[PDB]
Order: structure tokens, then C-alpha cells, then sequence
């Protein structure tokens, strides 16, 4: 579509934007958490 | 903030339909949702190799991550019966991480844009914009490359009587002859709620199904129609809120299955 | 007049949302409730929480087959 | 007219979802409410709320034959 | 119109099923309930319990009765 | 048209019977978890559930005979 | 149409026997709950209650009545 | 389209015994537990509830005055 | 056909009413039994659920004037 | 039909009260009790209080909207 | 006959505020209770209660945007 | 008559926002209150009660997939 | 009294026809040129020569220990003080004679509905009589509380009461609220103030509708079986006409409370 | 004369009343009287 | 029922009552109460 | 309308079952032992 793609790229584009800006921190703050418990484990 | 909400360029109308049959030229037609849950089925083998290739202690990266997510999905189905925590998780795991990916799909641009064919164009003072498509040509209608897998009633009807074959036979693996004693077992009346129990059993995995297929077109639907609304800073929420429901009913399939497994064998 | 078919599936599917959506609220409320002040009866608490969400949703499935049917 | 049979049906299958729909899930939340504060009567309220649950499905049992017997 | 019949059977039916469906999940519920909560007294409360059941059933029968007349 | 006599006989019968089952049913509720709590009390708490049944049931007998008339002359 | 007054008596009794029987039964269990514990206050429970009813049975007569009028003119 | 009058006046009168309806029961309800869970805060209750029966009456008045106005 | 208007009156009105009666029926109710539990905070209590009965009967009242306009005018 | 405009004002206005006034109710019942158990959280209850509030009249605002759209045409 | 589309919208925005509008407010009840007996589970609560109102919305939105679509066609 | 297809799409998605509008609304308010009694448990909490409201968010769903096939077929 | 009551089928023999009782509005009394006497009016009037007589014999003497008569006078003023106490602090003695005089009057009106004769004696302008002249007829002791006029007057006042007695007490504050709030008091205020003006129209309504249910309801009564079936409606409505008596100067005290904190 | 009289309805009012009266004497007349007496008996103590 | 004046005169009418029981009922009234609290 | 094709409904099925086995052979079994290693030598 000449215009409903531009809009929905437009969406994706600030929908990932707003989950780096919030949602990223968290994930990547346990997958962290997880990384060091396993590195404690052994 | 609140003045560059145009409208001028945006979607005629908003197109909807059911699965539409690509043009298959050679025997055994495939339709959009084949070929996209292919390609996820690919993607998910891909992931499945990269955590699989390099796979050692402390783990870190994409390796990690399917580990953390692994992890938690054994902890999910663990507390609720530990019994075939185990011996049931590859279809929960690999029915959960289809799904996911399939709702995630149709978030992508170009699904419902892109077409195979087999402003001062916009209508002014009206809320819809009114922009020809690119296969407006020989009076076609677009048909939709990429589309959700899930928003399909084929896909999830598949996986609904996968889920409801495995969950029976694993019933019948270790139950004797107790199937047909909890239903119309002609004792007071237990018998009729048995027979309640029975055409619930039977209707569960079309419940399913349906539920899923729904939840998938309804928000391709609702993207659509707020697309077609206003082209921008409209449906960021809409778009947060059906990332989160993919995924949500993505575990909320494998989670029931589980449930119904456990209460069949119980 | 129109087809009153459209009339009749919307009304089906709508009660069938009606009720057993409120069944399935109360349903969940009172086991969360039950697991909370008692989690060690979490497992039979759910399996018959859960069989009182598939009489509910027993009873909606039959208001979208029959509207469904009257649909086709 | 026409599709006065189907609004028939339609509505009775959706009203006989919205009572024994909500009736079943207050009896549901209730039993399990009732089994969590006390596991030793788990048999007897069992019993009980599954006679309370037939008797709510006997109603909505009865719309469904209802409404086939009209669509019939 | 002809077939006003089958619209008044089916909406009578379908309330028949709404009131005493919700009046039995009620009184199931709150029976459980106070039956876990004292067994003691199971048969003095079993026994208001269905007396309480066989009024809404009183009622069911009555909106049945009238469909029946109405339908037949 | 003239089923609108029956349908208004359905209508009156089911909107009478509704209310007053939901009435009897928290009725039979609360009375039986108050018995629970106290059985000594169980004389008045009866009399007191019956004096409310019957308000419930006169309630549905005046939708039921009500709709009788409109049935019949 | 000619048969709407049929119809409309009905409503009028149906939909006016909902909210009052309802209530009915919320007052009762409520009543009774109350004298499941410190039975003394009996008297001034129920006299609150009486009040409860007759505003009740004060709409659901209030139903009647336009019911009535409505079927016979 | 005669008795449409008739109607109107059956739905406003219906209504507006539903809602306030429920509303006392649910006023008078709440005034006589905690009566009896506290006796002497009786003199300060019984104001506050007389105010909301006062309050819920005045949309059943409302619907009734309604339904005479289009009567009438 | 041409008594609408007269349905549309009363309809808003009905619908307008059955909604903020329960809400200010449980308004009413909860408060209660919170002074009857507290006392002290009575002040606050009091406050507080007339700003929300005051919203409840506004959005009643907005059904009202909605009704009053479409019977006249 | 000449009519069906004046009814779906009403329709509209009447249901919007409906759900928001029993909302408001039941928010409002909720934090009277809140209150009453806990004195001094009282700036968060009201906080809280106010955003439900404000999320439950978006639907009374939306029904409102639709009603004066429908009016002026 | 004609006019049939303004009470569909009507309808619509009517019952998804109604439905949206009860679920909200015992969202917000069940909250602002909760937080009273826990004044350091807010943090955990808050979220999950914004989750519930806008599932709520959900719908609402869901009954505005078909509102709008049979408001324009 | 002729534009019913609008009014069944609008009863349709309105039901369908009223019976899960509600549910969520109740799962939610239990599922907060449990997390603030133990809030040590939610681990499992929180899981049923998304898992909940699923259920009842699919029959709202449904509601809003029939009105778009009866708007769209 | 057995319950194997026989007389419940008079209505073959006393057939009181349909209920012509349909006015929601004034009849004339008496031909005056000037203004006209109303059904309510003169109910009226009789009300208050009714509450001066009896004022007047319960103060004649003012007896020290009050009996007989000053007793009955004097519990009804010691409830409604006390209860006035018990809402507000001060403002007692500032309201006391009009939530009184308001709360008198009024119950008096309801009570007066349900003597006998009201919906029977009547005025020339089944067939009941008149109808067999040329003449229409219309009926005698129409209840104040049922006539719309005087529900409007007696909300009308009692809001220009509250409005004067919070304006006096709170001074600028009370007449603009707090509306320069911004932050709260700008859309709740906006929403008081319209409640406010939708009080006196409520306050109002209530009587005059439930004045009108109770007469309608007795005249249908009557219509249907006029032997035995209205007892327990008679009793119930002169219950609730004190009931609302009481409602209405509770309400408008409660009113006067809030507005003035 | 210009009365208007309704001969069922007139006797069945007054009937009605008659035996409301009745029923509130044989129920509404010993609390009434006895609240009466012992105001008037405290009162009376009071001095 | 929307005449001015007949409501007009119900005012006045009320306001008579008022203004004249004041008087009578009220002041014999609220100065023995007073009286008689002052007399424990 | 509900586009039940049978072909592509087999074809589904098949292409779940040849997913569900190829998961079950990699990422699966094999995260599941690296698992039990980290889980039973910790």
C-alpha cells in the first residue's frame, strides 16, 4: 500500500523506540541477574 | 504534540477478509498463511541452532535468554503438576513459541500492505483518508502477502487437534479404563455431569482455536482500522497493548494445554 | 425487511459474552482468593476452578456453535 | 417473518448462558472458597456444589433443548 | 409475522433459565460456604438449601409451564 | 401480530421470575451462612427468610397472575 | 400495532419485579446476617428492614399500578 | 404506531424500579450489618442511610414522574 | 413511527436511573459500614462520598436533561 | 424513519450512565471502606480514587459526545 | 428504517461503557482496599491494576471503534 | 428493514464488552486484594489470574469477530 | 378473623368503575374572579389552620410537666432537635423552625391523602354522579405534596434558605466555591454546581411523584377490590408519607450541612 | 348543592379506613401510649 | 401545573406558616426545652 | 468465510509436526541437559 505501509512502519518505528525506552532495560537487567547466578553456580 | 496528526496520507478503507488462497501455481495450493508460518518456523529453527551451536556454561546472549525463558516456562508448568512436566513440554514449548512469533508477524510493516495481485488524493473533511492503493488496478483487491499465521482458522484449528490428540493419548496412557467411569457413569447424578464433562472435553479444542484465531484477526482488524483512522500517534497504545496480548495469549495455549492434561490424567 | 439472521447471531454471541464472562470473573476471583489465604489447596482449588471455566465456557461455545448455525 | 425462529433461538440460548453462566460461577467460587478455609469436608462440598452446578446446567440445559425443538 | 410463538417460548425459557439459575448458584454457594464453615450442621442447612432450590425451581417451572403453554 | 398476546404473556412471566430468584437466592444464602454461625438463633432466622421469601414470591405471583390476564380474558 | 398495550402491561410488570425482588433478597440476607450476631438488636434491625421492604415493594407497586392502568386505559 | 405511549411508560416505570431498587437493598443491607456489628453507632447511621435511600428514590421518581408526563 | 420520541424519554430516563442507583446504593452501604467501623474519620468519609454521590447523581442528571430535551425540543 | 434519532441519544445517555455511574459507585464504596481501615494513606486513596474516576467517565464523556454529535447532526 | 445507523452507534458506545465502566470500578475498589491493609505493595499492585483498566479500555475501544465505523460506514 | 446489519455488529460488540467487562473487572479486584494479603504468592497469582482473564477476554472477542463478519460478509 | 374471607368478590355488587382520577394538575374550587382556589389550596389552607389550632392548644397553658396533648406536641420537636444535633452542631437553632414547619406541613398533606372521601366527595366542574348531569366532575382535598406547585414553592424556598445560610457563613468562598482550583475543584466543581441546581427540581419530584403514586395507587386499588384489598396499601402509604415527611427535612438539613462545610 | 359523591367508592374508603383504624388500635396503640408514659414519667421524676 | 402565581401564593402562604408558628410553637416550645435543661 | 481448506489443514498439520519434532530434537533435549548439568553439579 502507497500509504497504509508508511503508517504501520511509522507505529513499528515508535512502538520500538518506546520499548527501548522502557522495556528493554528490564530484560536485559535479568537476563544479567540470570548470567551472574549461573556464574556464582559454578 | 497535538497538530501532526495528518490525515492526508493514509488508507482508503479497511480491508477485511478470511484467508485468502495465494496463486498457487503449481499442485497442492498454499495460502499467506502458509508461507509466513514457514518463514517463522524457519526463524524459530534458526534461534534454535544459534542457542544450540554454542552451548556451555554461564550462558550469555541469545543463548541466555532461551535459557531464562526456558527455565521459566519449566517453573510455570512445574507448579502445576510435576507429574509430566517434562515428558509434555516440547509441544507446550514449541506450540507457545509458534504462536508468539506468528502474533509478533503481524505487527511487521507491509502485513496487509504489500500486495501479490494474484492528500489531495484523500477525501477532504472526512476523519478517513481516501488514497488509492497500488493494485487499485484491474479491480483488484491486494491480497495481502504477510498475514498473521494465527489469524488464521486453519493453523490454529491444526495445532487446537494436535493439542487435543496428545492431550487424549497421554490421558489414555496411564488411566486404565477410567475414561468412560467419569463420564455417564449411572450413579445418582453423576451421570449427567459427566455428560456435561464429556461435550466440554469434546468442545475445548474448537474453543481454543476459535479464541486464538479471534484474539489475532480482531487485532490485526483494530490495527487496521486505527491505521485507517489517523496514520500516526494514534495507535501507539493499540500497538503496545496487542504486542503484549500475542504474547500473553501465546503462553495462555501452552498453559491451558497443560491444564487440560493435568486435569484429564487427574 | 432485512435479514434478521445478523440480529439473531449478534444477540447470541453477545449473552454468550454476558454470562459466562461474569461466571469466569467470579470463578478466578474466589480461586485466587482461596489460593492466597491457602496455597497449599492450590491444586485441587484449580482443577475444579478449572472445571467450573469449562462449563462456562461449555455454555458459551454452545451460544457461538448455535450462532454460528444460524449464521449458515 | 423469517428470521423470527432464529431470533427465537438466538435469544433463548443466550439467556439460558447468562443465568446458569453466572450461577455456576458464584457456586464455583463459593466451593473453592470453602474447600481452601477447609480440606477435611472437600468430599461432601463437592458433592454438593456438583449438584448445585447440574441443577444450573439442568436450566440451561432445558433453553438448549428449547431452542433446538424450535430450530427442529 | 407467525412465528411470534416461537419468539415468546424462547424468551420465556431464556429468563426462566437468567433468575433461577443466578438464585441456585447463590444459595449453592453460600450453603458450601457454611458448610465448610461448620459441618455440624449440614442437615438443617442442606435442608433450607433445598427448600430455597425448590422455590427458584418453583419458579423455573412456572416460566417452563407458560413456554410449554405458549409453544404448545 | 396477534402473537404479541404471547409474547407478552413470555415477557411478564420471565421478567417476574428473574428478579425474585436472585431475591430467594440471597436470601436462602445469607440465612443458611447466619444458621452456620449461630444455629441457636435458627427460629428467627427462619421465620425472618420466609417473611422475605414469601415478599419474593408474592412479588412473582402478581407477575405470574398478572400474566394470565393478559393471556386469557 | 394494536397489541402493544399487552405487551407494554407486561413490561411494566416484568421490569418493574427485577430491582425490587433483588433488593428484597439483599435487605433479607442482610437482616438476618445482622441477627446472626448480637440477636438483641432484633427489634431496631427489623424495624429498619421494614422500612427497606416498604420502599421496595413501594416501586415494585409503583410497577403495578402503571401496569395496570396501562391494560385497562 | 398507537400504544408506543403505552410502551414508553412500561420501560421508564421498569427501570427505574430496577435500579433504585437494588440500590435500597443494598443501602438497607449494609445499614443493618454494621448496626449490628456496632449498636451504638446506630444515631449517627441511620442519618447518612435515610440520606441515600432519599438519593436512590430520586431516580425512581424521576422515571415514574417521566412515565406520567408521557401519559399524560 | 411517531410516538418515538415519547419511547426515547422514556428509555433515557429508565436506563438513566437504573445505573446510579446501585452505584449510590453501594456508595451509601460502604460508607456505613466504614462509620460504623471508624468514627473518627468521619469527616473525611462523609466528604468523600458526597463528592461521588455528587457524581453518580450528575451523570443521573445528564440522562434526565438528555430526556428533557428530547421530549421537548 | 422519522423517528430513531431521539432514541439513539437516549440509548446512548442512558447506558453511559448506566456503566459509569455503577463504576463510580463501587470506587467510590471501595475507598470509603479503605479509608475508614486506614487513616493517614489517605492521599493515595484520593489519587487513586480520581484516576479511576477519570477513567470511568472517558465512557460517560465518549456517551456524551455521540449523544451531542447525534443532536446537532 | 433509514436512521438506523445512529442507534446502532448509540448502542454501542452505550454497552461498551457499561461493561468497561463496572469493570473499572471494581478494579479501583479492589485496589484502593487492598492498598489500605498494605501500604508497601503498592508498587506491585499498581501494576497490575493499570494492566486490568486498560484491558477494560480495551474493550471500550474496541466499542468506539466499531461505533465509528458504523457512524461513517 | 434495511441497515440491521449495523444494529447487530452494535448489540454484538456491546454484549461482548459487558460480560468480559465485568469479569476482568472481578479477577482483577481478587487478584489484587490476594497479592496485598500474601504477597509472597503472587508468583503463581499473577500467572492465574492472566490466565483468567483469558477466559474471559475471548468472549468478548468473539462478540467483536461476529460483528466484524456481519459488517464484512 | 379466619382467612376464609368471603367478601373478597364485592366488586359484583360495588362496581367503583375505572379510575377517572387521572388530573396531574390543578381543579378550580370555588369561581373567584380573581385568582382561583385550587383542590390543593384549600387542603391547604385547612392544613394550616389545622397546625395553628393544635400549636394553639398544646401552648395555652404550657404546663410545666407535659401531658396529654403538650406531651404528643413535644416528643415530635425533641426527635427533630435532637436528630438536627446529632447532623450539625450550631445550626440548629438558625433552621430549626423551617425544617419543622417543612417537615409538619408536609407530613400532614400525606396524611390527608389517605382520608376517606378525597378521591370520592368532589364538585360538579361507575358513572359516579355528576357524569348523570351535564356536568364533569371533579374531585375535593386534592393532597398539597400531589399539586407540583407547592413541591416547587417548598424547594424553591428551601434552596434559597441554604444558598442565603452558606453564602452567610462561608462569605465569598460559599458564593464562588473554590472554582480557581485548577486542579481538582474545576471539573468536580462544575458538577456540584449543577447537582445544586438540579436539588430544589429532585427535592421536589420526590414528594409530588410518590404524593401521585399514593393517590393513583389507591384509586387502582379501589378499582380492583374495593373491600379489603387497599388495607395493607393504606397502611403502607401512610407509613411512607411521614416517611417522606421525614426524608425531606433530613435531606434539606443534610444539604444545609454540606453546603455550609 | 354541587356535590359530586361516588356511592362505591365513598363506602369503600371509609370502610378501608375503618379498618385501618382498627388494626392500628389493636397494634399501634400500646407502644405509642407506653413511650408516652414514660416521658411523662421521667419528666414528671425530674423535678 | 406551571402557573406563577399559584405557587406564588404557596410561598406566601409557607412563609406565613413559618413566620407565624415561630412564634407559637416554636418560642413556648425552645424556652421551656431550655428552661428545663437549665433546670438539671 | 471460514476458508477450511482440507489440504491446507493436513498441510498444517503436518508442517506443526515436523516443527514439534525439530524443536524436540534441537534447543530442547539439548537445553534441557545443559540444565540438568548446571542444576545437578551446581
Amino acid at each position: 500500500n502507497p500509504t497504509l505501509f508508511i503508517a504501520q512502519l511509522i507505529n513499528f518505528l515508535l512502538l520500538i523506540f518506546i520499548l527501548r525506552a522502557l522495556l528493554y532495560r528490564p530484560v536485559m537487567n535479568l537476563l544479567n541477574e540470570r548470567t551472574r547466578r549461573i556464574e556464582e553456580s559454578v | 504534540i497535538a497538530s501532526r496528526f495528518f490525515l492526508y496520507t493514509g488508507p482508503p478503507h479497511v480491508e477485511v477478509a478470511a484467508e485468502v488462497i495465494f496463486d498457487g501455481i503449481p499442485g497442492f495450493p498454499i495460502t499467506n498463511s502458509f508461507v509466513v508460518a514457514i518463514i517463522i518456523d524457519i526463524f524459530v529453527i534458526a534461534l534454535a541452532v544459534a542457542a544450540t551451536r554454542n552451548l556451555q556454561m554461564v550462558p550469555r546472549g541469545l543463548q541466555n535468554v532461551m535459557e531464562f525463558i526456558l527455565e521459566s516456562l519449566y517453573n510455570l508448568f512445574r507448579n502445576i503438576n510435576a507429574k509430566y512436566v517434562a515428558t509434555a513440554f516440547p509441544l507446550v514449548a514449541t506450540i507457545f513459541l509458534f504462536v508468539l512469533f506468528g502474533n509478533w508477524f503481524g505487527l511487521l510493516p507491509g502485513v496487509g500492505s504489500i500486495g501479490v495481485c494474484h492528500p489531495l488524493s484523500s477525501v477532504a473533511a472526512a476523519e478517513g483518508e481516501e488514497i488509492h492503493d497500488t493494485c487499485a488496478a484491474q479491480g483488484k483487491k491486494l491480497v495481502p502477502l504477510f498475514r498473521a499465521p494465527a489469524a488464521d482458522l486453519n493453523f490454529t484449528f491444526a495445532i487446537a487437534v494436535i493439542s487435543f490428540v496428545f492431550i487424549e493419548y497421554w490421558g489414555f496412557r496411564a488411566l486404565g479404563p477410567g475414561y468412560l467411569k467419569k463420564f455417564f457413569n449411572t450413579n445418582g447424578i453423576m451421570s449427567f455431569v459427566g455428560i456435561i464433562e464429556f461435550i466440554s472435553e469434546l468442545v475445548k479444542p474448537f474453543a481454543l482455536a476459535f479464541r486464538l484465531f479471534g484474539n489475532i484477526f480482531a487485532g490485526e482488524v483494530l490495527l487496521v482500522v486505527m491505521a485507517f483512522l489517523v496514520p500516526l500517534l494514534l495507535p501507539l497504545p493499540f500497538y503496545g497493548f496487542e504486542v503484549f496480548v500475542g504474547f500473553i495469549q501465546a503462553l495462555i495455549f501452552a498453559l491451558l494445554t497443560y491444564a487440560f492434561l493435568n486435569i484429564a490424567v487427574t | 425487511m432485512e435479514g434478521l439472521n445478523l440480529v439473531a447471531t449478534a444477540l447470541a454471541v453477545g449473552l454468550g459474552a454476558i454470562g459466562p464472562g461474569v461466571g469466569i470473573g467470579i470463578i478466578v476471583s474466589g480461586a485466587v482468593q482461596a489460593i492466597g489465604r491457602n496455597p497449599e489447596i492450590e491444586n485441587r482449588v484449580v482443577t475444579y476452578m478449572f472445571i467450573g471455566i469449562a462449563f462456562t465456557e461449555a455454555l458459551a461455545i454452545f451460544g457461538l456453535v448455535i450462532a454460528f448455525l444460524i449464521g449458515f
